[PDB]
């Protein structure tokens, strides 16, 4: 139970029962990265963050 | 005796200090050799089923 999500509906007439069980769930990311530099033509730039 | 090619690399030039007579037969080479290159889109698919 610790770790359940969603919902479920308890229900008892008698003898019998029933448990409804759903969920929905989604999830979105989105990443961007300009990085820009100068440098002569023959010599190498490098470059790097993080 | 001999043709000694040297190239610069931080301007990107050649020189030629070779035979002052036929030099002729280079320019035709290089000249045949200095060419605008095409370059080519590859993509791939997969696709799968279980």
């Amino acid at each position: 139970l610790g770790s359940f999500n969603g919902i479920a509906a308890g229900f008892y007439q008698g003898n019998w029962a029933m448990l409804l069980t759903a969920l929905s769930s989604s999830t979105k990311n989105d990443i961007l990265a300009t990085p820009s530099i100068v440098t002569l033509d023959n010599m190498q730039a490098t470059f790097n963050v993080g | 005796k001999n043709i000694i090619i040297k190239a610069h690399g931080q301007t990107n030039a050649l020189i030629v200090t070779a035979a002052p007579d036929v030099m002729n037969d280079l320019e035709r080479v290089i000249a045949q050799l200095d060419i605008r290159r095409p370059q080519v889109l590859v993509e791939a698919i997969i696709a799968e089923v279980q």
